[PDB]
């Protein structure tokens, strides 16, 4: 049927829930943004210079049997923020554990 | 639970700048139309679609307004949830198959001050906190209910002022959607102090996406949102209050 992902709501600015990449599944917390189109979340290959990465999930591909490695150069600019890496391919499970 | 085979997505390595930094979210996970996808990848609500994951290609946010509320929201993909709101759905065509993006018929202040007074055009951004409008006309809508500017588009008003401000009405489909004061303000809090933002932000978007109205969390926090991508349109229902 219908799938329910519960949300967190924190101080009514920042709603957000838990998805799972890879097999077995690493968690990440995500927006479910209606005014964008991709998915990204940090890499374990980010750059020393990210400081937002130092306390955030990070993927691993290598702990991923389901990983297909894309590379292909991104960059992405939202009206609060931009961010670049690379792109990848997995299996997205949501909720992260159900 | 639900698993999108074969999802194609960013493993980000810089992220200049301050405001991943201390956000609560790891990521993001677009679900907008295939047009704005960076490098053209199908997004995961299209992958899931294409796989039949579910029945009905649509999905749904409840956003709850008390900050310490249990549960904060609810996703549902593939449905609405009953829980979250009461009455019927009303619906609304998609506009440009990009945004969600909608026709916005007016916004008035009750005081009497109309804004997109001909009509204009407005995404239903869940990912964006505040309603967003063009720098001109929210700079008079916050002058006539008395907010003062902070930065960035951003207004205060005092909180003892809250609860005798007027209500704003957005009319959508030509139906009105009243936001009251206690709807379209929220409380924020830093080192101990507590005030009161304006949930209208100023902003101008240029051409040619723009300009756009946001009708973001501060409304579909009021009105449980449903979009829909087999009929291409979105629907409001008043939220659980
Ligand atoms: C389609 C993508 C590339 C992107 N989307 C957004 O920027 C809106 C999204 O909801 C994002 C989701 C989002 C992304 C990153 C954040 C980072 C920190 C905090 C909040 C964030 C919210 N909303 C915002 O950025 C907040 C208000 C912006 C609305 C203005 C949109 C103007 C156009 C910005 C330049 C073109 N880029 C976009 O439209
Ligand atoms: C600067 C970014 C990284 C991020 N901004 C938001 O989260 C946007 C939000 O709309 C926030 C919500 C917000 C607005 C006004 C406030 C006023 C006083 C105290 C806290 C406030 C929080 N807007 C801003 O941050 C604009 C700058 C506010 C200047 C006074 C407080 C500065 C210290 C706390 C800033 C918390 N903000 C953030 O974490
Ligand atoms: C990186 O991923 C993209 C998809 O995001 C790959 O391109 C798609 O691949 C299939 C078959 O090769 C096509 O039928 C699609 O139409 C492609 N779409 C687009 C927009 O590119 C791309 O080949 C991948 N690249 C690498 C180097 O692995
Ligand atoms: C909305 O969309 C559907 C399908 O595109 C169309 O048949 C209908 O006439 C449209 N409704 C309005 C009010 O324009």
């Amino acid at each position: 049927g219908p799938i329910p992902e519960v949300l967190k709501n924190y101080m009514d600015a920042q709603y957000y829930g838990e998805i799972g990449i890879g097999t077995p599944p690493q968690c990440f917390t995500v927006v479910f943004d209606t005014g964008s189109s991709n998915l990204w979340v940090p890499s374990i290959h980010c750059k020393l210079l990210d400081i937002a990465c130092w306390i955030h999930h990070k993927y691993n591909s290598d702990k991923s049997s389901t990983y297909v490695k894309n590379g292909t150069s991104f960059d992405i600019h939202y009206g609060s923020g931009s961010l670049s890496g690379y792109l990848s391919q997995d299996t997205v499970s949501v909720p992260c554990q159900s | 639970g639900v698993k999108v085979e074969r999802q194609v997505f960013g493993e980000a390595t810089k992220q200049p700048g301050i405001t991943f930094i201390a956000a609560k979210f790891d990521g993001i996970l677009g679900m907008a139309y295939p047009r704005i996808s960076v490098n053209n990848v199908l997004p995961v609500f299209d992958n899931l679609m294409q796989q039949k994951l579910v029945d009905q290609n649509i999905f749904s946010f409840y956003l709850s307004r008390d900050p310490d509320a249990q549960p904060g929201g609810e996703l549902m993909l593939g449905g609405t949830d009953s829980k979250y709101y009461k009455g019927s759905l009303s619906y609304l065509n998609v506009t440009r198959k990009a945004y969600w993006q909608v026709h916005l018929d007016q916004v008035e202040v009750a005081s009497g001050l109309t804004l997109c007074k001909e009509g204009c055009e407005a995404i239903v951004d869940t990912g964006t906190s505040l309603m967003v409008g063009p720098v001109d006309e929210v700079r008079e809508l916050q002058k006539a209910i008395g907010a003062v500017p902070l930065i960035q588009g951003e207004y205060m008003i005092p909180c003892e002022k809250v609860s005798t401000l007027p209500a704003i009405t957005l009319k959508l489909g030509g139906k009105g959607y009243k936001l009251s004061p206690e709807d379209y303000t929220l409380k924020v809090s830093q080192a101990g102090k507590t005030l009161c933002l304006s949930g209208f932000m100023g902003m101008d978007i240029p051409p040619p996406s723009g300009p756009l109205w946001i009708l973001g969390d501060v409304f579909i926090g009021r009105y449980y949102t449903v979009f829909d991508r087999d009929n291409n349109r979105v629907g409001f229902a008043e939220a659980a209050r």
